[PDB]
């Protein structure tokens, strides 16, 4: 069967997952073939199959695309079998889905369908659900129908639908528009930690309830701001189909000196009901700042509470806590004890190289001038960090948007989706940011 | 140019503090052959109308128009919006002219109002007025609003030195859809256009263009601080900011806010964030943060 | 009926694959490699059994495959890069098609 193990994707293409020339070797599959794949709950799905030397044989490199179409996390197994009856399509029926379209209106298929399908020679299974980036968002687009029957390659000749009527998203079926590891750019050795260590306790949660071993039960982010910590944390959920519960510091610290803690509690408590969870603690230093940052008894009941709270957290409800601070300094001390946020995770900011990659991934929605240079704009950047870059980026966009705007481009009504796809952010647009 | 059919120019913000006077760029008049004191219709929103005149300016951008709040006002349109300019040749010196005081505007003083505003402001100006419009009269250490009640030679007409003027007793009231030119604009504020200028971009979009957020991506500013010492006109900008976009203007002062019991205090924390996003688009301002 | 776009245009051809195939030389001293074609001729599968061979082959082999294959233009490509089989006239393994899938593209 060759089953394989799902891991990270490469080219941003979603139609296309990757093995090694080894793996594809042994069943013929030559460097195009249109593979099927087999997964969870009723769900299959057909893709190009291509091939990478840095993948392991038994590795299968996709995207979150396919991955959710297949209902699996990263870590899981997959029957990759060669799909001989695949034929060129003659109409498809696809529409879009709300929540990735409340706010266009216009001809999608001008804009979003053609452009991806085009000369592409994409093979697509029913029901499947594809991402369409462009117009400075993306939309999903849910396939309804084809004829061919269960699936097809879309051709320069196969006809294409957009009934009017956008369909909602089955609570079965996630977003893209979910936080996902593809979003995280520049952390590559901290980010291989965190998922080293969540790994098998939220992943195999049943392991630790046969064997005695210690699993780690608190980690510690630290990092300036904006280096991607609450992110890294969600993504981590999402990625691990684990529960995630925000606790923001701010939040628990307005409350009434007994709320609060209140809180504090049922925070955990909620969690510890659909675990395996991932408890974010968004500005720890806010709730427990170290010994001589405190004034009051409130202050210090609360911290109090939270150590408490970790401590009463058994084996038995597997539930991992991440906290994020600024620098060790912040904290109490106290909540690094064994038991505790012993597990510390250190990010910095982004260097040249990390740098570049996050401005891509703030980018992917957008029409980018050929004369922009992102490694210039990485270049640039020294101090910045993740959100700064993010932030940048939305400034570049905003000053194109002003600037074709004042052209009397309809606006102020309600939006029309090919205005915004055509509008392209030149590299005059970052340089006008980065000067401010 | 192709599209805009050679009139429909954008607002932007004037350079001559004559409220009768409105400037497009030398390059935009010969396009549209107007004279530099030709007398010009323009069109806003609302179906309004204007009557102003027309001067060449070095400094205008060729797509834009500038002209006071006054003339803004009228036109119902706010900085950023477009209208269309038209030339004007029928307008004919008025006979008669019948304009009234705002009651808010003349509380307090009393006397002939003419004699002290009417009569130095036409004198020898030859100002294009239409009815309907609001005009303002600066001296005697104020600022009078008249409303044109009725001109002569029907729509529009010059104010000539043998025009009749009326005034006759009564002071009316201000509607709904119509400001008070007391209140806080861009041309109350010296000393700031640089930032002024950073300002007005930022919330550009976010408060003209709500609708481009609802389908878009993009993250707009939501959080400016405005830093320096105090006295340095940071209310003021804040709230000429609010209404020369025409959006709601929320104010909390720190004092305020530090007088009342821990609760209450959050309580209206929370109230003027909620209240703000009622009337949105909305600017919430804090003093003394 | 039908409407128009931007494209292009009984059971012997069990013979034509025959004689497609028996139109080859494969040197046994020579290196294989296999190719998947997609023929444009609709979803059309073909498996070749080529070793190190140029692209003119490929084309007669399309042309021995299917009838009208001989008459329309047409080039052949790499999808995803999405490259189109520029030069016709080079072995198999400078293009690194070496066990690929080139589709038929009617031009
Ligand atoms: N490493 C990164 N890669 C991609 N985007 C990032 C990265 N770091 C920060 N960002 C962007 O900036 C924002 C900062 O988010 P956040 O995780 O809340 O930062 P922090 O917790 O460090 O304050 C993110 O939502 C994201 O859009
Ligand atoms: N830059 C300015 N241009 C014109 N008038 C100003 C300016 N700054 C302050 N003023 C005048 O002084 C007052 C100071 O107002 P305010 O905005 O409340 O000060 P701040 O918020 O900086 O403490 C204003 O209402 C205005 O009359």
């Amino acid at each position: 069967p060759n089953r394989l193990i799902v891991d990270e994707a490469i080219n941003e293409d979603n139609s296309v997952v990757s093995l090694s020339q080894p793996k594809m070797d042994e069943l013929q599959l030559f460097r195009g073939d249109t593979v099927l794949l087999k997964g969870k709950k009723r769900r299959e799905a057909v893709c190009i199959v291509l091939s990478d030397d840095t993948c392991s044989d038994e590795k299968i490199r996709m995207n979150r695309v396919v991955r959710n179409n297949l209902r699996v996390r990263l870590g899981d197994v997959i029957s990759i079998q060669p799909c001989p009856d695949v034929k060129y399509g003659k109409r498809i029926h696809v529409l879009p889905i709300d929540d990735t379209v409340e706010g266009i209106t216009g001809n999608l298929f001008e804009v979003y369908l053609k452009p991806y399908f085009l000369e592409a020679y994409r093979p697509i299974r029913k029901g499947d659900i594809f991402l369409v980036r462009g117009g400075m968002r993306a939309v999903e687009f849910k396939v309804v129908e084809t004829d061919p029957s269960p699936y097809c390659i879309v051709a320069p000749d196969t006809v294409i639908h957009c009934e009017g009527e956008p369909i909602k998203r089955e609570d079965e079926e996630e977003s893209l528009n979910e936080v996902g590891y593809d979003d995280v750019g520049g952390c590559r050795k901290q980010l291989a930690q965190i998922k080293e260590m969540v790994e098998l306790p939220l992943r195999h949660p049943a392991l630790f309830k046969a064997i005695g071993v210690k699993p780690p039960r608190g980690i510690l982010l630290y990092g300036p701001p904006g280096t991607g910590k609450t992110l890294i944390a969600r993504a981590v959920a999402n990625e691990t189909g684990a529960f995630f519960f925000l606790i923001n510091g701010p939040e628990i610290m307005s409350k009434l000196a007994g709320e609060s803690e209140s809180n504090l509690r049922k925070a955990f408590e909620e969690a510890e009901k659909n675990a395996p969870a991932i408890i974010f603690i968004d500005e720890l230093d806010a709730i427990a700042p170290k010994r001589e940052k405190t004034h009051g008894e409130v202050e210090r009941r609360i911290v109090s509470q939270l150590l408490t709270l970790m401590d009463g957290l058994k084996q038995r409800a597997h539930v991992i806590v991440m906290a994020a601070t600024n620098r060790p300094n912040s904290i109490d001390p106290a909540l690094r004890r064994f038991g505790r946020f012993d597990r510390e995770v250190d990010i910095g900011i982004p260097d040249a190289t990390g740098r570049l990659e996050i401005l891509q991934i703030h980018t992917k929605n957008m029409k980018l001038a050929d004369d922009v240079d992102l490694e210039q704009v990485a270049n640039e950047t020294h101090g910045h960090v993740g959100a700064d870059l993010a932030a940048l980026c939305s400034e570049a966009a905003l000053q194109a948007i002003r600037k074709k705007m004042d052209l009397i481009d309809l606006e102020d009504e309600t939006i029309d989706a090919e205005v915004m796809n055509s509008l392209a952010v030149t590299m005059d647009d970052f340089r006008w940011a980065l000067s401010q | 140019k192709q599209k805009n059919r050679p009139n429909r120019l954008i607002v932007d913000e004037a350079i001559n503090e004559d409220n009768s006077v409105v400037s497009l760029s030398q390059p935009k008049m010969d396009e549209l052959q107007l004279f530099r004191g030709d007398t010009v219709l323009l069109k806003g929103k609302k179906r309004r109308e204007a009557v102003c005149i027309v001067l060449s300016d070095d400094t205008c951008s060729d797509e834009k128009i500038r002209m006071n709040r006054v003339v803004r006002n009228n036109l119902r349109v706010r900085l950023g919006d477009v209208i269309s300019i038209q030339p004007c040749p029928d307008v004919k010196y008025g006979k008669r002219i019948h304009v009234l005081p705002i009651d808010d505007t003349v509380e307090g003083i009393t006397g002939n109002l003419f004699e002290v505003y009417l009569k130095p402001y036409f004198l020898e100006a030859y100002r294009p007025i239409r009815k309907g419009d609001i005009f303002l009269v600066r001296g005697g250490m104020r600022a009078v609003e008249f409303k044109v009640v009725e001109t002569d030679p029907s729509p529009y007409c010059i104010v000539a030195p043998d025009t009749v003027i009326h005034c006759e007793g009564e002071p009316i009231k201000r509607e709904d859809e119509e400001e008070s030119l007391n209140e806080v604009g861009y041309d109350d504020v010296g000393g700031c256009r640089k930032q002024l200028a950073q300002i007005k971009e930022m919330v550009e979009l976010p408060l003209r263009h709500p609708a481009l957020f609802k389908a878009i991506g993009v993250k707009p500013p939501r959080g400016i601080l405005l830093y320096g010492p105090p006295g340095t006109g940071k209310t003021l900008i804040a709230r000429a900011v609010a209404n020369e976009t025409g959006a709601f203007f929320f104010l909390i002062n720190g004092p305020e806010i530090m007088s009342k019991l821990a609760g209450e205090s959050e309580s209206n924390l929370r109230k003027a964030f909620e209240e703000a996003e009622k009337n949105a688009p909305a600017i919430i301002f804090i003093d003394e943060l | 009926g039908q409407k128009l776009g931007s494209t292009a245009p009984p059971a012997q051809q069990a013979e034509n694959e025959a004689k497609a195939s028996s139109s080859i030389l494969i040197n046994e001293a020579e290196p294989t490699t296999n190719i998947q074609i997609r023929l444009a001729d609709g979803g059309r599968l073909v498996q070749k059994f080529n070793h190190s061979h140029r692209i003119s082959d490929i084309r007669l082999f399309i042309v021995d495959a299917r009838p009208a294959m001989a008459a329309t233009s047409f080039v052949l490509m790499t999808t995803f890069p999405n490259k189109e089989l520029a030069d016709e006239n080079q072995t198999l393994k400078e293009a690194n098609l070496l066990n690929a899938v080139i589709v038929q593209r009617l031009t």
